[PDB]
């Protein structure tokens, strides 16, 4: 009677891990059936180009993120002021605005005319700044929330004890907070990472040309069809597993 | 007197007003749990400053003074071992101030001190309730501490163990002339260390002097808190 | 309340608009979905990704043929006619001292950034390229479309006995010099560029400059695209599209259609009826665009036949 | 001497803040200067036939999710057999695909070629059902995760208690474990909502045209440039501040 | 011999091999923390099958047996109550087996039987330390449990107040006529009531019998672990 309610959770389960395997799955799989393209696409330079690009721009938006993600994500594990509810809102914004509007919006300030780009005489639009700008703001309540977990994991009297041993709010910080977290603030960046390279909306309204991963795919997709962007989308999919399982096992 | 705290604090429905006097030798206040005696140390440690009042340590007023720049050797229930360090870094934590190969020799001197010396390169984990005690008091003391606060620092710890530990403590104090100011609701504790007892009820330290004296002068709070001797005195009959 | 799918090119945007309100304040209960995009593209939603429209548009008729016969349609109706020009803003670099003898000048200025769509998406993108290089052959500068194009992308045009080619690589291969050129998929995607001020210039349709009261510099007829009485000069350019098609200077004639797959063949025609009434005809010169009056079909069609006269 | 540290952390992070804030904000405020468009935008009925259809498409994936996921979520935060590693990998699967791979995925599945597009009498491809397994896909993790930290925030005893007092696992389920993390199944709903919202690449690809807000913004941006679309960026941005403060009150 | 318990449990480094017998009465088994005191009772309690060896309850055999299927009424350290429930809704959980006003009937005959009827309304929170402890004991009992299993619920709690808990134990297990596992590290609480005392030590019950026994027969361990008898007694001579 009991395997009735044991399996219909392990079915009920069983099927949401089949949808989001299917897809995924079966691209790659019929990347056999024309085993010739998949080579062809993996071959493809103009691919290795947008890939690396890709990375390489949201490895930046990251580390900006963390350079200063980190020091607010502190702040909201520990003190608790007046403002917090708001701060906190804020930091979520990213989550309810769509993709688009959030380039557009992003567009309104980097770009020529933009409060702050009719100033940095750095270029955003259709450049890695763009295109960091919008991986950053869509990532950026990503890490600090896991960064934020990550502090309020650390036992705070074993701050209290590092003063106590006479230790400045500083020293502590990098001593006692900063190296306990770190698995957390590791975890943060990894997925804020995973989260610019997977930008495809916010992005490709700040910045098209300097291409990225998802573009390229679009592109194909409606240039030449469906069984012309299969093959770099299964190369994506791979290409990803293998970076983030890679970073699993170098983690865990 | 040592240590003097005359201070207010509010947090919540707690309200902690103590007055305070202090020896140079083994104090240790009594009160149940919820008394306010982990704040009170955290306010003596400068982790808390007080709404109104001071906390002067040598006559010098010390409230101004951040936990960092006070004496004061720091113990919290189940110690703060940090975790991410070897019983060494633990212990040298705290002497970053200090030359190198000195606190080398500091750090190993206290280790050895402390019966520790060879598990300096294990972690925390790796340590036996007993190798953390050790570990924490080791670090706690490298630091030449003008006073010594701890807490519960013999809970959760059985009885035939206890004693052992408790007349290890005596000793630490006897041997390193360090004060200390240890926080229980455990009468034998208080009974078995002590060359005062304070008693705090309600974030207000009711009553300070010597266990016997704290009976006979029944006033009905301290007297009630302290009739557990009774207990204690039925169950020495029963056994042995 | 069925919904009417009807793919088009960019610049029919805002008379679509007018179309979409006109048309359904006919049939108040059915719904038209527009769809801009480069008419290559607009196409390609038939042709490749699969998707079925009821109507589409170009602004260039012959993509239509060359793209949907006879599979995914077979018959075309000219219904608009069109111009190339060189837009701007008040601010722009120079925007004082541009005319139409400098401009050429002007945009070759080092710090000087103009822009144009996608030949191998959308025809404004073609019929830009293809203006640059009929101006070699009108102002007698065998510079311009190289100073101007080939020193700034790997697009190059050929002359062959008194003609010319431009062979056009996969978008992605598209090479260009970011530092004087922005280009886009679809002419309307120039405007946010000029707006948001990373463009100085761009070669925009006429309909459109006005419709969006741009700054525009009115170019030479003779390579303007934009005349019958030329289309001598303008037969002289040919481009080739990547999807392997080609391309030759003409006079700018939108072409309309209803597919093979279309679901909704009857309200189809409605909507085409009204493209080409009067009605359509006011709309799209109330907008600036020029409509082709009368109306014209490449092969007697069924249900408009009568309103069509096969030229 | 520590006001250098604790304003170097206040500065480093007021900055993020203001980064987050700055286009979102911007982009409300200067719809004033144009509050005839704005206006007009607002009452737009062609906006709000999009809005509701985003909102109503992206509603239905989080059901989906909740009916499916959290089974899976109890699954996770309990029992732990050999394979989980993998059925851990799977659910975080979307996190690491791009949103226009992940629609290509979806499609190859859905969309008249691939398998089910052709064994399902239902078309997915530019209709509603191509859009919920849009959103689904990209959301489902984001729940199941929430969903997992509620589970596990019940201290286990009280499932054994439970059946202690001669309690089913099945009624021990709806009757401790569940109502104790309903809180975090709640706002795990809430944030997959959000993501399906936000969805841009993933749907697109599958269904263009029963359109979704994030997509009418990327049209009239393209259509007719940034001037024409910030109103309607403004009145999604606004019309989310609205939606998510309006919940928080409701739970807060 | 009312519950017999034979069996081996592996659990990482952990194993626990035992073999016990227990009376009808109030038994209670020493040991230290990490004896393997919590899982020995989850074994009885039936929220854990042991790899080898069962469990006999009144001479029948209870190991494929479910825990819901036992009789056995069970708590765990620091009370599972049900923080999203009432104390009447906490008490009632369990009883979903009978009629409603019968129901509520047993559970006020039982709210009264230990004085919490008033505080039937509340939930966990505003309970005091006591309070929750006869909640806890009330939710228990109203099943007419064939054993009580009980671990640390004397824990964190001040001597004087302990003693007047203990008596109310002794007086539960009169008053209901229901046999009593109670686990602890401390000698006190052995001393204090039970009619019986194991003594665990690794996983293994090193023995079992009465405290007056246990410490003459000195075998090393358990007269080690015994041997904080003088620590009590220590203490009883320093007071009163
Ligand atoms: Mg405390
Ligand atoms: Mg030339
Ligand atoms: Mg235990």
């Amino acid at each position: 009677m009991r395997l009735l309610f044991s399996a219909l959770l392990a079915l009920l389960s069983s099927i949401i891990l089949l949808f989001v395997l299917l897809p995924v799955a079966a691209t790659v799989t019929l990347q056999l059936f024309n085993f010739d393209e998949f080579l062809k696409a993996a071959s493809d330079p103009a691919v290795w180009k947008v890939v690396l690009t890709t990375y390489y721009a949201a490895l930046i938006s990251t580390l900006i993120a963390v350079i200063f993600g980190t020091p607010l994500a502190y702040i909201l594990a520990r003190k608790s002021f007046p403002g917090k509810s708001v701060v906190e809102g804020i930091v979520d914004l990213p989550v309810v605005i769509p993709h688009t509007v959030a380039g557009i919006a992003l567009l309104v300030v980097f770009g020529s005319s933009g409060l702050i780009g009719s100033f940095s005489p750095l270029k955003f639009v259709d450049a890695l700044p763009g295109i960091v700008v919008a991986m950053l703001f869509v990532s950026v309540p990503i890490y600090i929330n896991q960064a934020k977990e990550g502090f309020a994991s650390v036992d705070v009297r074993l701050e209290h004890v590092a003063r106590t041993l006479g230790s400045s709010p500083l020293r502590v910080f990098f001593t006692v907070s900063l190296p306990l977290s770190v698995r957390h603030i590791v975890a943060g960046a990894i997925m804020s990472w995973a989260r610019g390279i997977s930008e495809f909306g916010a992005v490709v309204v700040i910045a098209y040309y300097p291409m990225i991963a998802p573009t390229l795919i679009y592109e194909r997709y409606l240039s030449e069809g469906l069984s012309a962007a299969m093959p770099v989308a299964a190369i994506l999919i791979l290409l990803s597993l293998a970076v983030f399982v890679a970073l699993r096992i170098i983690v865990g | 007197m040592f240590l003097k705290v005359r201070a207010e604090k509010r947090l919540g429905n707690f309200r902690l007003n103590v007055d305070f006097e202090m020896g140079r030798d083994y104090c240790v206040l009594l009160g149940p749990t919820g008394a306010g005696k982990s704040v009170f140390l955290e306010l003596i440690a400068g982790i808390v400053k007080p709404d109104r009042g001071e906390v002067r340590l040598n006559g010098a007023d010390i409230t101004p003074l951040p936990p960092e720049r006070r004496g004061i050797g720091f113990v919290p229930q189940d110690y703060a071992l940090f975790p991410h360090l070897s019983v060494y870094r633990n212990i040298a934590y705290g002497l970053r101030n200090v030359e190198r190969v000195e606190r080398d020799r500091r750090v190993r001197e206290m280790a050895e001190k402390l019966g520790i010396a060879h598990l300096l390169d294990r972690k925390p984990a790796r340590l036996s309730g007993g190798e953390r005690q050790r570990v924490a008091l080791a670090r706690a003391l490298v630091i030449q501490p003008r006073l010594l606060l701890l807490d519960e620092p013999l809970s959760a710890v059985d009885l035939k163990t206890k004693g052992v530990l408790m007349e290890e403590l005596r000793f630490v104090q006897r041997e390193f002339d360090v004060p200390i100011l240890h926080v229980t609701h455990d009468l034998i504790e208080a009974a078995m260390l002590a060359d005062e007892v304070a008693v705090m009820l309600n974030g207000r330290i009711v009553e300070k002097g010597k266990l016997k004296e704290l009976f006979s002068a029944k006033n009905g709070e301290v007297a009630e808190f302290l009739s557990a001797r009774n207990l204690l005195l039925k169950v020495s009959k029963i056994l042995d | 309340n069925v919904k009417l799918k009807v793919f088009h090119a960019g610049s029919l945007t805002e008379p679509m608009k007018a179309f979409k309100r006109a048309f359904e304040e006919k049939h108040p209960n059915v719904e038209v979905q527009t769809e801009a995009a480069g008419s290559a593209a607009t196409i390609r939603k038939v042709t490749e990704l699969g998707r079925k429209a009821d109507v589409i548009a170009t602004a260039d008729y012959t993509l239509i043929q060359k793209m949907m016969y006879p599979e995914f349609a077979n018959w075309t109706i000219m219904f608009a006619k069109n111009q190339i020009v060189l837009a701007y803003r008040n601010d722009s670099r120079y925007a004082d001292e541009i005319n139409s003898q400098n401009w050429y000048e002007i945009l070759k200025r080092p710090d000087v950034r103009f822009g144009f769509s996608n030949p191998n998406d959308d025809p404004c993108g073609y019929r830009s390229l293809m203006a640059i290089q009929l101006a070699e052959l009108y102002y007698n500068d065998p510079t311009i479309f190289d100073e101007l194009v080939a020193k700034n992308s790997n697009l190059r045009f050929s002359e062959d006995n008194g003609s010319y080619v431009l062979r056009m690589p996969s978008s992605e291969r598209i090479e260009i010099n970011k530092s004087k050129i922005m280009i886009r998929s679809m002419e309307m995607e120039l405007i946010h560029l000029v707006e948001s001020g990373e463009l100085d210039y761009f070669f925009i349709y006429k309909s459109v400059a006005k419709q969006h009261g741009f700054n525009f510099v009115e170019l030479p007829v003779e390579i303007d695209l934009s005349s019958p009485d030329y289309a001598e000069l303008y037969s002289k350019v040919k481009v080739v599209l990547a999807n392997g098609k080609e391309v030759t200077g003409k006079p700018i004639v939108y072409g309309i259609t209803i597919p093979k797959n279309a679901e909704n063949r009857e309200l189809a025609v409605e909507f085409v009826k009204l493209v080409i009434s009067e009605e359509g005809q006011e709309i799209l010169r109330e907008l600036g665009q020029e409509p082709l009056v009368p109306p014209r079909a490449d092969t007697a069609v069924p249900s408009l036949k009568a309103m069509v006269e096969v030229s």
